[PDB]
């Protein structure tokens, strides 16, 4: 089924929105979150989920490169259509961590995924039109900052 | 007078040139519009002396320029295109009013309220507002 | 229903494509250069344009540029399809090198819709923003979708649902994904000292920049622009003396602005010597 | 003779420059009512920004 | 992310690789990978004078 996700007859976002493809990579994401190997480190994400469920943290942190090794095209789809991919990765992380920490939904309703160590970096003068609707990493200085207020509730800034 | 002068100029071209067989350098003049502007009216009573009974009567004044607005384009011809069949009309202005067609003029296309105004294909005339002291 | 065939524009497009295909071959090379580096704009030199059809093609394009502009876009989209489908699967035109430069006082309503080049010292610049170029909408009564909704200087919603099974009108949802946006910037330029007689006031004018031309205007620069004259909706003309035209009632006041498709700033011996006869 | 050649050369400077001048009028000028005073101010402003300006 | 198949230059790839490796990767490191498997990557040089690699 993973190879079938490579074979695409539509646009990148169009293929993902298909319910069969969405459930296909949902299973593929679910498989990886518990199955990984780092030689001596072995399944580091098993410990990552362990300490995250220990803290009941809402911040679901993932390293970018690790996903691209076990699941080659799964990480690249995440990069090209981050909104569509993270939408279901919210549910997959919820169900995968509930394999280790069930009844997590009893207290927290959602699991927003925090990507880390994304390799491609852009400056504020390099944001081309082609970079729209894509995951980007930029660096700068905090000039203006607003307060904390709830949004239609959850915090917003 | 202006219409008379325009006709007089047309008559002058017809009578004094081609009827006189002098030349024929008047072909385009039949179409172009003229205007004659009276300037040397007798000395007038100035701005502060004007009265309501003087309305619409030509007068004379002197003064100083203070403010000048840029060249405002005033509409003279409107360009309409049908939003479903792309037919183009040419509606002129009659006494400062624009008549928007309610239906497409083509026999085949009779959709009501199907016409649209294209701003940049219209024809405009130069208007300048000047302030005199 | 067969639409009206604008025979004048189609003849322009045929000549415009033939100009691209035949003129010596930088224009073919330019498209390939765009493909390599993912470029979005093609520049055309007007002196090259005047060298075909004994200048008649250039004059016709120059005098009614706003009318023929879609036909030139259709002309190039065929060519990029023909010789660079990658670019087609990924678009602006910019003219320059006009032989005459018109001063700010030459901006008159008789030239609306024609191509002209002006010179004027820049006084202000505004921050760039994206401008809606070609939008798309989805129906409300049904789930139909409307694409390729050109705006043409106003917020134009579709006038009909394309499906006969739906009767929706004047209700739409704006799409933020399939729609395309373009960079846009406003520049205030001022007449030069050498343009006006001594002791006289200098004029001012507002110029519009789109696409790659943005951020090329720097305050204090003696920039030169190339583009066409347009009219934008204006409400400041109300209250002025004189009889005001009306449409039916709606008011239709206008003010003149300039749309520039090209920006250059003008202030080594071998470079200098090559530009002189 | 040297002064004569100075005169001869300088007119050729204007005699050849006129080639790039009839493109100025041909391009965006549209009627006869244009007077020489208005045209002269236009010509100098078109060549003012070039490397070889004209008075 | 590229609309064309032209590979990006090495001077962009290596900084991106180095951050992922938590260790700086230099030009000579690429030649080690090429020695092990000759058909691993295309190694055509860019006309700009910058090394490139591609699948
Ligand atoms: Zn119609
Ligand atoms: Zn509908």
């Amino acid at each position: 089924l993973e190879s079938l996700s490579n074979v695409k007859a539509n646009s990148y976002s169009e293929w993902i929105t298909q319910p069969n493809v969405s459930r296909t990579i949902a299973r593929e994401l679910k498989s990886f979150l518990l199955e990984y190997t780092d030689e001596t480190g072995r399944s580091v994400y098993g410990a990552r989920i362990r300490t995250l469920g220990e803290m009941n943290s809402e911040s679901l942190e993932v390293n970018y490169r690790h996903l691209a090794e076990s699941k080659a095209i799964l990480a690249l789809f995440l990069a090209k259509c981050p909104e569509e991919m993270l939408k279901i990765f919210d549910l997959v992380a919820m169900e995968a961590t509930e394999l280790h920490y069930p009844d997590y939904a009893r207290i927290h309703s959602e699991i927003h995924v925090r990507i880390s160590d994304f390799p491609t970096i852009y400056s504020l003068r390099e944001l081309r039109e082609s970079n729209l609707s894509s995951l980007v990493r930029v660096t700068g200085v905090v000039t203006r900052r607003t307060g904390v207020f709830p949004q239609l509730y959850r915090n917003y800034q | 007078v202006i219409s008379i002068m325009d006709q007089t100029i047309k008559d002058c071209m017809v009578s004094l040139i081609v009827d006189n067989n002098l030349d024929y350098d008047l072909d385009e003049i039949e179409t172009k519009f003229y205007k004659v502007r009276p300037y040397n009216v007798g000395s007038c009573k100035g701005m502060r002396e004007l009265n309501p009974n003087d309305i619409d009567k030509l007068i004379n004044l002197k003064g100083l320029v203070l403010r000048s607005t840029p060249v405002i384009p005033d509409m003279k011809v409107a360009f309409f295109k049908c939003n479903v069949c792309d037919h183009t009309m040419a509606v002129e202005i009659d006494r400062g009013v624009i008549q928007e067609p309610a239906r497409c003029e083509r026999i085949d296309c009779n959709e009501p309220n199907s016409m649209s105004l294209i701003h940049n294909r219209c024809s405009f005339a130069d208007k300048q507002v000047i302030k005199l002291q | 229903v067969k639409k009206v065939d604008d025979v004048t524009g189609e003849k322009v497009r045929e000549a415009f494509e033939q100009f691209l295909e035949d003129f010596s071959k930088v224009y073919r090379a330019q498209i390939e250069f765009m493909k390599i580096y993912d470029l979005n704009t093609i520049y055309i030199d007007y002196q090259h344009l005047s060298m075909r059809e004994n200048g008649a093609l250039a004059m016709a394009i120059s005098e009614q540029y706003y009318r023929f502009l879609p036909f030139l876009q259709k002309g190039l989209r065929r060519v990029v399809r023909k010789y660079a489908p990658e670019l087609l699967n990924t678009f602006q035109i910019s003219f320059f090198n006009l032989p005459t430069v018109h001063r700010i006082r030459d901006i008159r309503s008789e030239k609306i819709g024609s191509l002209l080049s002006i010179s004027g010292t820049v006084t202000r610049t505004s921050e760039v923003r994206p401008e809606l170029y070609k939008a798309s909408f989805t129906c409300d009564m049904c789930r139909a979708i409307v694409d390729n909704v050109e705006q043409s200087f106003k917020y134009t919603e579709p006038t009909f649902c394309p499906n006969p099974s739906c009767e929706n009108r004047a209700f739409w949802t704006l799409n933020v994904t399939r729609s395309r946006f373009l960079d846009w910037q406003k520049v205030r330029i001022q007449e030069n000292a050498n343009e006006i007689p001594t002791g006289s006031m200098p004029r001012t004018l507002d110029v519009i920049l789109r696409g790659d031309s943005v951020e090329r205007a720097k305050p204090g620069d003696r920039c030169k622009f190339t583009g066409v004259e347009i009219v934008v909706p204006d409400v400041t003309q109300l209250g002025l003396p004189g009889v005001k035209p009306s449409s039916t009632v709606r008011d239709l006041t206008y003010k003149i602005s300039f749309l520039a498709c090209h920006v250059i700033s003008i202030g080594d011996q071998e470079v200098f010597l090559n530009s002189l006869s | 003779a040297l002064l004569s050649q100075r005169q001869k050369r300088y007119q050729q400077f204007l005699a050849m420059k006129m080639t790039q001048v009839f493109d100025i009028l041909f391009s965006l000028t549209r009627g006869q009512p244009y007077t020489e005073t208005y045209l002269s101010s236009l010509i100098v402003d078109s060549l003012q920004d070039s490397n070889n300006p004209i008075g | 992310s590229r609309s064309t198949g032209v590979p990006p230059e090495l001077h962009v790839l290596l900084p991106q690789i180095s951050s992922m490796m938590k260790r700086k990767i230099v030009q000579d490191d690429i030649l080690k990978l090429l020695t092990i498997w000759s058909d691993a990557y295309v190694v055509e040089l860019n006309s700009r004078g910058e090394l490139t690699m591609n699948l």
